[PDB]
């Protein structure tokens, strides 16, 4: 898992929360 | 350096007959739009699929097109995707957010009787998979393209228990690019590396 | 529902034998010429002389030469007529002027270099439109070609002629009028079935 | 003939003929 | 005739194989970057990777995986370079370039990665508009293709390679040069 | 003939440009 990635896709997942 | 932009349109639509492209790409801007058969040329909520023409229409595809009536109607609230049949005629879609969140197998083709809805699309449920997705290598992320893309048919079902295998087979079908949840995959693939 | 006046009021699709060549082009002005020149940003012309095809071959090549200043289409009132701006005969299938004569529907009118001719009605149209609501929705379905209307540059094709499909001409094109389409629009949404 | 789709066909008559 | 100022000064058009995939896309910034991404809504990058085919085969597929960051081109002044953002060569076929270094017109250029390359020169073009009046219809008409710069990104192709035909390639895009075709098509008209 | 002035003029634009 390249750790740039997984930041990555840290962000979008608190984006989706944010429009629930 | 990078920059983004949130889409204008959340999604595009393509028509295909057969296997065929037919018309241009329409791209929704309201959170509401209509896929219907009939032939109003300008409306930004309607993609009207009966003026489309095709020099090598046969005669199936044209009596498919008669039966997509009001066709399908396609609503995008909060973070979720819905497909209503408006049509007289069930329709038939291929998510795989969809089936994926019931544990289907990726080809499955989902039938929506008239008047029912189904929810086509989660961002949420991208998202995680988008997540845990990282942990799989190139190949697993680079795939995640067709996660952002459905596909649906109008009068005519394909798969298994079906005899027409591929959509491809189908006289009138689309094909819907998620916007949001593409750009959220650009984001990821361009720190996957080669 | 909602409906608005169409910003254009025709759209052309340019075709090299069975294959699609270049974008759709919107017409916004009543008059505009299809010629065979490079002007890509003039909203009155469409110049295909600059769409490139990987596939095109040696007659559709030679027959891309002779379009020189094409055809002009204007739109003044409620009709539709072509001008034969090219050193070449254009071809015409045009069903709204097919049946304004009684002529075949798939018949195929040739406008010499100079010509002229109505290729469509609104009036027509619409009176067709009326008397079609008593005939079902199959009627009234299949009077979207009469809103669709195919030219040919240089060679003619169907009877009397070696080419019987418009997708064996080397460089046609294929019209949608819009207005046409938007009243056809509100009939078959009521229709039913 | 359906009574909304005659109608809408009514009035389009009058638009055309409007026109000349 | 009217004439106007193009807003887009290029056009780009994405093939595979023989068959066309996607839309037209119109460069309207000066600088843009054709990578093979899902980006769908910059102005400034043309992304090849959402684009769906459904007559895509195995090997384009393949190619596809890495065309990477792509391409960059920049408009600065009157000229046009390409610049190879991807760690795979690319390969570019522009008359223009070849005519500047006197190489046949199907000549093709292989770009290393990080490399760069003058792609296009108006004036360069413009002169040789200029002394073409004097050859007649024909050799003006042909210099349409003078305004068509057709681009591979893994695979190349002619002389030098085994695929003869930009169609033998699994990934690669056409160029058109709104400015140049302009003034084009002000001789064209007026030659008869 | 006539063109020839028009793509004199381009060539006197193409120079402007740098």
């Amino acid at each position: 898992p390249p750790p740039a990635a997984v930041e990555a896709a840290r962000q979008i997942e608190r984006e989706a929360q944010q429009q629930q | 350096p990078v920059t983004y932009s949130e889409p204008a349109f959340w999604c595009s639509i393509a028509y295909y007959e057969l296997n065929q492209r037919v018309g241009e790409t329409f791209h929704a801007s309201q959170p509401s739009l209509t896929v219907d058969g009939f032939t109003d040329p300008s409306n930004s909520e309607r993609f009207c699929l009966g003026l489309l023409s095709n020099v090598n229409r046969n005669a199936t595809v044209e009596m498919t097109r008669r039966h997509i009536g009001r066709g399908v109607r396609l609503y995008y609230i909060g973070g979720e995707v819905f497909a209503e049949c408006l049509s007289d005629s069930a329709i038939f879609v291929q998510s795989p957010n969809c089936n994926q969140r019931y544990g289907w197998h990726p080809a499955t083709v989902c039938k929506i009787p008239p008047g029912c809805n189904l929810k086509i699309f989660n961002n949420q449920e991208f998202a995680a998979l988008l997540a845990q997705s990282v942990n799989q290598g190139f190949e697993a992320v680079y795939q995640l393209t067709r996660m952002c893309t459905i596909r649906m048919s109008f009068v005519k079902g394909w798969g298994a228990e079906y005899r027409r295998q591929t959509v491809t087979s189908t006289p009138c079908w689309i094909e819907l690019h998620l916007n949001g949840p593409l750009q959220w995959l650009d984001k990821v693939l361009t720190q996957m590396g080669s």
